[PDB]
RNA sequence: CGCGACCUCAGAUCAGACGUGGCGACCCGCUGAAUUUAAGCAUAUUAGUCAGCGGAGGAGAAGAAACUAACCAGGAUUCCCUCAGUAACGGCGAGUGAACAGGGAAGAGCCCAGCGCCGAAUCCCCGCCCCGCGGCGGGGCGCGGGACAUGUGGCGUACGGAA
RNA sequence: CUAAGGCUAAAUACCGGCACGAGACCGAUAGUCAACAAGUACCGUAAGGGAAAGUUGAAAAGAACUUUGAAGAGAGAGUUC
RNA sequence: GGUGGAGCACGAGCGCACGUGUUAGGACCCGAAAGAUGGUGAACUAUGCCUGGGCAGGGCGAAGCCAGAGGAAACUCUGGUGGAGGUCCGUAGCGGUCCUGACGUGCAAAUCGGUCGUCCGACCUGGGUAUAGGGGCGAAAGACUAAUCGAACCAUCUAGUA
RNA sequence: AAGCCUAGGGCGCGGGCCCGGGUGGAGCCGCCGCAGGUGCAGAUCUUGGUGGUAGUAGCAAAUAUUCAAACGAGAACUUUGAAGGCCGAAGUGGAGAAGGGUUCCAUGUGAACAGCAGUUGAACAUGGGUCAGUCGGUCCUGAGAGAUGGGCGAGCGCCGUUCCGAAGGGACGGGCGAUGGCCUCCGUUGCCCUCGGCCGAUCGAAAGGGAGUCGGGUUCAGAUCCCCGAAUCCGGAGUGGCGG
RNA sequence: UUCUUUGUGAAGGGCAGGGCGCCCUGGAAUGGGUUCGCCCCGAGAGAGGGGCCCGUGCCUUGGAAAGCGUCGCGGUUCCGGCGGCGUCCGGUGAGCUCUCGCUGGCCCUUGAAAAUCCGGGGGAGAGGGUGUAAAUCUCGCGCCGGGCCGUACCCAUAUCCGCAGCAGGUCUCCAAGGUGAACAGCCUCUGGCAUGUUGGAACAAUGUAGGUAAGGGAAGUCGGCAAGCCGGAUCCGUAACUU
RNA sequence: AAUCCGACUGUUUAAUUAAAACAAAGCAUCGCGAAGGCCCGCGGCGGGUGUUGACGCGAUGUGAUUUCUGCCCAGUGCUCUGAAUGUCAAAGUGAAGAAAUUCAAUGAAGCGCGGGUAAACGGCGGGAGUAACUAUGACUCUCUUAAGGUAGCCAAAUGCCUCGUCAUCUAAUUAGUGACGCGCAUGAAUGGAUGAACGAGAUUCCCACUGUCCCUACCUACUAUCCAGCGAAACCACAGCCAAGGGAACGGGCUUGGCGGAAUCAGCGGGGAAAGAAGACCCUGUUGAGCUUGACUCUAGUCUGGCACGGUGAAGAGACAUGA
RNA sequence: ACGAUCCUUCUGACCUUUUGGGUUUUAAGCAGGAGGUGUCAGAAAAGUUACCACAGGGAUAACUGGCUUGUGGCGGCCAAG
RNA sequence: CGACUCUUAGCGGUGGAUCACUCGGCUCGUGCGUCGAUGAAGAACGCAGCUAGCUGCGAGAAUUAAUGUGAAUUGCAGGACACAUUGAUCAUCGACACUUCGAACGCACUUGCGGCCCCGGGUUCCUCCCGGGGCUACGCCUGUCUGAGCGUCGCU
RNA sequence: CGCGGGGUGGAGCAGCCUGGUAGCUCGUCGGGCUCAUAACCCGAAGGCGUCGGUUCAAAUCCGGCCCCCGCAACCA
């Protein structure tokens, strides 16, 4: 009975969705994450796992501030100046 | 001295790794003080440290610490280079006078090794073979 | 080899006390001047009986001698112990059942219960369910006493601590036996899990160093050395003798 | 039985700043094996390598001898060639294995404590004025405060230095 | 030579990122897993695993309209070399 | 005068390129039982704790109690009441003895039919929680540990060696 | 042009090669040397496709369907009416918790799925739908988890929940001073005197504790939630809003 | 004559009806009172008289206006309509379920914490002087507000987990009538359905699931395996052994 | 009506073994008075037992009741004391040398030595003499290593010979039951003998009962048959009629003969050395894994000694030395 | 009638080095002998698996089949009885 | 002749092999070599007239402002603009803005509870209530303030 | 490999640390005792593992060898 009529008592859940990840594996026992380590400070990663480290890392997502940054570094971080009106 | 963080055996391999108990640190302990100051001080930098007494228990060090914000500091010419960016965290790194011990570097023949960059970069010029593009 | 049983009962978290319904830890009075110098008095209110002990509990109600309140204790019964009835604490309380007083002070010969063991940890010797201390005599100078404690060992301790007078409420109990599984079931769950135990015979010798083999038989000297390590130390542990 | 200094130790949603985390190809400091070989295997080898931890930088580290040499002597550190698969290590087995010198790329030296001498001659912060302020600076004015004699600043560091 | 104090660019490394250049390299079962809405769909509770999938035509000019069938589907007609 | 040497006895090497053969490197290609490092799992199951839920109808009839009779007290019999049970038949529930039935590319990677053991306490079960790999847990079968257990799974060493 | 097919013509022992025809529409070949990821029949080879088996096994667990009408092009399976049945209140019923997440409701389609069919569906395309002081969560704590102090650890960090701790920021009354509204009064905050513990941050149950809502009606799909009508609990009130 | 229907919420008041280990008089053996059992009594029994709690039961405001069952009309309809009436009287039962209360038995099992609320001991303090105040664990009435999230549907032989519309598994609420000890098995009512991934035609063998067999009764088979016998209730009767 | 086992209720290998296996109340031990016993933990003034204190905690063996539990400490373990002292490391001390170095004394714990313990692991034979037939031995002596199986029990779940011998059960019994013991190799908490109740436990016999059979036969439902519709999968070098011969030692193909005729349907299990799975029974590998110990190296833990944290005072005592 | 490398021991030279020069102790060498590898051209090495696994072998057993018939069974020839 | 079966050829089906293309990968080389409490990386949720996915963007949400350029975007409608006007679209981007979680920062993750000030409705502060804004985390440096000590001292 | 100890009539124990007699039991030949047996008491054999030396003189104190076990030890 370790089969099939074991599959049917699976009712509640042990992992929910993290909210530093995103990924469903925040556990709510242990009251920890562990695709990212929600409850430490430093993300989790390791380098035994080399596609798990370029799944999340910086070139994947958004760039939301840092593609400014690229974008205002060949021209100079400057401010505070505007184009020269007509 | 250190002894090894595994539990009550269970140091599977050949005979020479079953040793636990009778093994130093390859650090001095002096270095250990500088490290545990700045981990809990990150925004200062320690110089140097030196003893203070010891205990059989216990050994006690003072470590100096430089604010690199401080304007007595920041406007000193003899006193801003640790002000750069270079020396975050030279504990981290030994860069201190007991941090430089432990790495066995110096001149001459007594040592033979640390002879490129570090200890590390010795190892690394004399394992890297070379291959030119005539050979 | 795996890691046996009882070397697993070290780490705990399976084997741990069941202490969910105990209604606290069974101590004496603290030290201080009332008990040191004369006496104080306290009422029973009731008695209760603690889950997993088998010694009823009195529940001895003090006034505090320098603020306001009343101080709740939990006192283990002497057997004669009724409620309303006048508990004395200190050093010029009187000598009957129910009153605890400093061992150098009482004359020797007394049956006492609840001992202390070090002055000023408030009574650790004698107090399981009816077992008794008795002494044989005491000593001005050092302040010592010689009290015999219920294994038959005597001790030589200070004549500074306390003990109440009696012997502990409850006797008799291992005389009748449990007659059942179940009773027996019922006395350890209040405790720890520990009832269920299977002798190492039967194992496999993966979890004992007993087992094994084609017939149920040890095959190894069941006398043990004092310094055996963990997983080995099974069996009569440092037998001077083995048979009746 | 208090007040007033000093030393140690606290509380601050005190005034003003600082560190956390990420990337991590290169680097630094630890920790750190077993596959494999030795036709087995335990020293050895894999290997101070994989993994784990911390730390920054655009490079890092190292760096100006408690050096190499025994020469008619060279002279910080870093990298290439060569020494060299050499001296040496190794159940002297498998295998492991540098360094000096020489030719080059580059080439830059210095600063403290102490010893001393100068009236603390020094430094930090707050208020006012002038200048520019979108990498908060320069000058002046303040019995305006603080740090400092349990030592700040100038001369001065082994190539001698000071008077 | 002068240790038990400290600073110091250059010759050095760079499979990450930005912007490029080049190739006796592979040409859609090859080349990065991914030439395409690819770390996507999907699988496992989770750590993680992880695809397949390029091509109309110069230009849609993508078949107006007649007829059978309810329609899918046809016969004609028409466009394009 | 004998003897050992990879020697001299009027050079023949260096550089480049190709082929053959050997060795080390993944080494002509594919293939293990293994070992180590770091992480993920008690939603199945194993056990403990906390908080809740449930377990028809009958059989036997313990203590205690009442009445009567017999007697010399001692006391003893008879008829009632009573409802005790790790009691019994038996339903729901829990589980799986036998037919080694059905099926056995099945309804199903373990189900179905009849016949079964128990069914008031060592009973069953929900939710929360704790114990994590040479570890856990085990009324003990080397059982269970997410269809995997005489050492789980995931990734790396690793294209491990043969 | 490459590529592909060929009952055509042939060459070379052979590896293979040259022409003829057809499709095709855009690049390709010979010689001298150079270089390689260079030649397949197998590896219980990998990927993809297709056969015999084969229109075969099979579409048989739980008693059962029949007649007439409607829609349509089409009816054994849809709907309606009638008959006969079954589940038999420990149900094939009426409602929930976990889980599922639009699957709930209306209209339309029948391209693909519902191992036959389907005018039908939990399939598809359009839209719509969940209304709370009183129902739960939110609050409390249990088993336990988990910071600060403390200790350990090379280290990410680990141990532990009262243990090596200056762990309270609260409150009554009084004094000093001030502002606020008709500084009479009340109110506000700062300091001083005074009092003071309680066992420790915090998390932890939609079945534990937990104040207080019921009746009728209403929608295609929501109703102790919407409307109607009756209540009830908590908090506030300075000038107290009124009476007793 | 057979079937259906025949009633009243929460919130308050009153009265039934239960419970008291609550009180006053009085003091009892010739012992008394009393339950299924118990049990109680000079530490106060009976007998009288009172007091308190639950009152989910009845009546009352709600509240007959509304709801329901019939009959007849209005609006073509679009309408939450308009009227007539009724919604009554009683008794039972070891009846089934729920709830309340009392009592008894068992434990080497004694059967949770906290939030929150309430009562009491005290009198630190307050107010007013002969018409008024401070007070009102708020006596009655009155005003304002109660913020955030879930609320649809399934909950299982088709909405969950088993690769699926899978005979598997999955925690709970209610439970009609008859027969019958029974919530056992069978039939019927309310409610639900089309027989469970299809139908038609024949009734071959071999099958799966049910049955029956003259005579013998285990001779079959490793083996009474399977199948079969008895079976409920009432009246008798009941051995060896034994803790 | 009996035999064996387990007392019993209970639990156990989910997915081949529900039991005689585990557990269980009872019985008998061992350690521990808290700076302790057992154990966890890399670590800590850490943690579980412990909100605990010998009627407790932790580790054991046996398995209800009744009765009994005999002998053996030689061996391996465990434990006790001990200057009665063989061995014994580091550190310290003395001597020699220019010094590294060497030698000597001292020399802890533990091994040895000496006691205890078998409800610790365990074991419990011969030989020789010996009673008025023989036989046998009530009795006496010896070892190997310490005694040599006591009470009881059985051809058992334990007996190779074996289907041991006798009685019963049957017409017939290698089965069962009841006795004998010489027992390859029964046996006393590795528990022996019993034993009321009970067991989805393992066997023998009797009554009833029946298709288990003699000896099969008939009926019903759903399949299987055909048809409407939809429709796979395993497997497949090529395919497929045999006798003999040889072959690699058993042919569908080769040879010699027999001979053979499209396409099929429903059964059927003779073959296709049928399929399902690189046999797990055996062996090899200088391939592993689990477990054990008297295997070889180690190691956690634990005991002992020294150094440092480690201060203060007072006596005594051992050696050396001075030395009559 | 007996034993390679390495290691150790001993013996010998007015023997070499002991790495800046000199002396001594010590140590490393050169040559010879010995301390042994009996698996004897020389690893340092106890068992069990019925809980087992992997790569293979018909180079190799446990069936049948194939050769032979020791043995078993069967049938003969001579003839002392 | 038939029906069935085999080979070959043509044609028509299943299938996407070969060939030629390629806004893509691999390798090497050069320059620079820049994250974040003024809130990084990552994640969640939203934003177009018709918008599912990709990309872009953040309640100013298919982009705002400015500079350069100069008649378009486009799948379909629409409407701005006169391109004789900073003016449609694009690139640059130096100004502004940037929801929630996240080192994540008032306490914990249920999106629930807090407190201290200011402002507007309540009110004409007189306390509730509502809405908006600024604060409230740890570690640590300098300085300030208030303190503690049978620490060392003087005054008394 | 270096620290120890012990070998004894036909058989089991001393005498050894300190040299002066090889002894004590048990088996054997006998003698006594009691009326006799049994028991008991007595006389007799037959021997310091081996070599050498110090010494008035050895089993004894010494050194070396054959047979054993106590330990601690281990790179051809
Ligand atoms: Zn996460």
């Amino acid at each position: 009975t370790k089969g099939t009529s074991s599959f049917g008592k699976r009712r509640n859940k042990t992992h929910t969705l993290c909210r530093r990840c995103g990924s469903k594996a925040y556990h709510l026992q242990k009251s920890t994450c562990g695709k990212c380590g929600y409850p430490a400070k430093r993300k989790r990663k390791y380098n035994w796992s080399a596609k798990a480290k370029r799944r999340n890392t910086t070139g994947t997502g958004r760039m939301r501030h840092l593609k400014i940054v690229y974008r205002r570094f060949r021209h100079g971080f400057r401010e505070g100046t505007t184009p020269k009106p007509k | 001295g250190r002894k090894r963080p595994v539990p009550k055996g269970a140091t599977y391999g050949k005979p020479v790794h079953h040793g636990v108990n009778q093994l130093k640190f390859a650090r001095s302990l002096q270095s250990v003080a500088e490290e545990r100051a700045g981990r809990h001080c990150g925004a200062l930098r320690v110089l140097n440290s030196y003893w203070v007494g010891e205990d059989s228990t216990y050994k006690f060090f003072e470590v100096i610490l430089i604010d690199p914000f401080h304007k007595a500091i920041r406007r000193n010419p003899d006193t801003q280079w640790i002000t750069k960016p270079v020396h975050k965290h030279r504990e981290m790194r030994g860069l201190t006078s007991a941090g430089r011990k432990s790495r066995g570097l110096g001149k001459g023949h007594k040592f033979h090794h640390t002879i490129g960059g570090s200890r590390r970069a010795a190892w690394r010029r004399r394992n890297t073979l070379q291959l030119h593009r005539y050979r | 080899g795996r890691v046996i049983r009882g070397q697993r009962k070290g780490a705990g978290s399976v084997f741990r006390a069941h202490v969910k319904h105990r209604k606290g830890a069974a101590r004496l009075r603290a030290v201080d001047f009332a008990e040191r110098h004369g006496y104080i008095k306290g009422i029973v209110k009731d008695i209760i009986h603690d889950p997993g002990r088998g010694a009823p509990l009195a529940k001895v109600v003090f006034r505090d001698p320098y603020r306001f309140k009343k101080r709740t204790e939990l006192f283990i019964a002497a057997e004669g112990i009724h409620t309303g009835q006048f508990v004395y604490c200190g050093k010029k309380a009187q000598l009957n059942i129910g009153n605890v007083l400093p061992v150098g002070t009482m004359p020797e010969g007394t049956i006492v219960c609840c001992l202390e063991e070090k002055p000023g940890d408030r009574g650790k010797l004698a107090r399981a369910s009816g077992n008794y201390a008795t002494v044989i005599s005491h000593n001005p100078e050092t302040k010592k006493t010689r009290v015999k404690l219920p294994s038959g060992s005597k001790k030589v301790i200070s004549s500074a601590n306390r003990a109440v007078v009696g012997v502990v409420a409850g006797g008799g109990r291992i005389d009748k036996p449990i007659l059942k599984a179940g009773r027996a079931y019922h006395k350890y769950k209040a405790k720890r899990n520990c009832w269920p135990r299977v002798r190492g015979v039967a194992m496999n010798p993966v979890e004992h160093p007993f087992g094994g083999g084609n017939h149920q038989h040890i095959g190894k000297p069941s006398t043990i050395r004092r310094d055996a390590p963990a997983g080995r130390k099974v069996g009569l542990i440092a037998a001077r003798r083995t048979g009746r």
